């Protein structure tokens, strides 16, 4: 679970 | 020939119920400030005013599954209660149960109405002041403030209704457009081309490696110009202009598109918060990048708004882009930009992208490897 607000990539 | 603008105030209604404007960077004022800037500068009077419309569910189904269009295109569970107190599908993408369905369809329809008016010759070019952004949305997965991929729907509709054979999609939003890539990953007839911060998958959404070249018949028709190395130094105008001179233009020219659609994100402009972008592109640089794309496809080009969240940045960038679409003479680039060499991180990224796509594009040999040259140094050797 990543966020565009934080710049965190999606990952599983 | 007239440039066209499309805008509708019903898209302002897409807003979270919490009443905390600070928590949602993709807010209604991003387009209101842009439309106000186009009015006060007088550019709105130089352009035709295009009226929008909601996209039909059949139009949205060219890209998205029917369950996706029914869930987010219509009103009477994936929905959850957000920490802000509004409804949404995840922490990023808020959902207003009353207005959001008509705003997303209106965003896809305003882009489709503008793209078709340019493709049919009613307009020389266009710019769509639309929200929510669409380039992150997938066939069934909203994400990244996105629900429907407005640029992908306009591209599919250009094929099924006008039988266009070659379509170029440039995506200079600082984030990778994962949904626009997935929609055409196997299609030779549409060349996706994304420029984005990547940092080896440590940035949102984490997709968009240079090795992702498409699949099947469409191999070699997906060009991920992925920057890497973080913000050390952050990419500037010299790095984007070099990527156009070395990678974007040579590939787009060999493709010879019949149409050019642009996912015109402005989060790469300077002054954005670092997590949302962190690049230092000038708004004047985006006007030059628009004018370079205008030489493709006979000038058949349409820009559609995507990202970009600083109000002063997206207004200066929307002004430079529409001013470029009108044929107005550009403000000259600063000498610091013309003489600056690209930073070594941008050079390693461009050469890594050129190393992969030289296999597929024959003219990616003259620029291998001029990636490190400044724009003045490249104009020197080309004479
Ligand atoms: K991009
Ligand atoms: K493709
Ligand atoms: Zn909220
Ligand atoms: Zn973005």
């Amino acid at each position: 679970e990543g966020s565009i607000t934080q710049g965190t990539p999606l990952k599983y | 020939f007239t440039t066209g603008l499309v805008y509708d105030t019903l898209m302002l209604k897409h807003q979270c119920t919490c009443g905390s404007s600070s928590s949602h960077p993709e807010h209604a004022g991003r387009i209101q400030s842009i439309w106000s800037r186009l009015q006060e500068t007088g550019l709105r009077g130089k352009c035709e005013c295009i009226r929008g419309r909601k996209a039909t569910l059949e139009e949205l189904q060219t890209v998205h599954s029917e369950a996706h269009t029914l869930l987010y295109g219509t009103n009477p569970s994936v929905f959850v209660r957000l920490p802000c107190g509004g409804v949404g599908v995840d922490s990023d993408t808020i959902w207003n149960e009353v207005h959001s369905a008509g705003a997303a369809r209106l965003a896809v329809g305003c882009v489709v109405e503008l793209v078709f008016k340019v493709a049919t010759g009613e307009l020389k070019n266009g710019f769509a002041v639309v929200r929510p952004p669409g380039h992150h949305a997938e066939e069934s997965t909203p994400m990244g403030f996105c629900y429907f991929n407005s640029v992908a729907v306009a591209a599919k509709l250009l094929q099924q209704r006008l039988s266009v054979s070659k379509i170029l999609i440039v995506d200079w939003d600082v984030h990778h457009g994962n949904g626009t890539q997935q929609a055409f990953y196997s299609d030779p007839s549409v060349l996706y081309m994304s420029l984005h911060r990547y940092d080896d998958g440590n940035f949102f959404p984490g997709s968009g490696a240079p090795d992702e070249v498409g699949t099947g018949p469409g191999v070699g028709f997906n060009v991920n110009m992925a920057f890497t190395g973080g913000l050390d130094p952050p990419m500037g105008d010299a790095e984007y202009l070099a990527a156009f001179r070395t990678v974007v233009m040579p590939i787009a020219s060999e493709f010879a598109p019949d149409v050019v659609l642009v996912s015109s994100g402005f989060d790469a402009v300077e002054g954005h918060p670092t997590p949302l972008g962190g690049y230092n592109l000038s708004a004047r640089c985006f006007g030059y990048l628009t004018k370079q794309l205008m030489g493709l496809a006979g000038g058949r080009i349409v820009l559609a708004l995507e990202g970009g969240y600083d109000l002063t940045a997206i207004c200066d960038a929307s002004e430079a882009c529409v001013s470029a679409l009108l044929g107005n003479e550009l403000d000259p680039l600063p000498e610091k930009v013309l003489q600056q060499r690209p930073n070594a991180n941008a050079v390693r990224s461009m050469e890594k992208v050129m190393e992969i796509h030289s296999k597929y594009w024959r003219c990616l040999q003259r620029t291998t490897s001029t990636a490190g040259r400044s724009l003045i140094e490249a104009q020197t050797c080309e004479n």
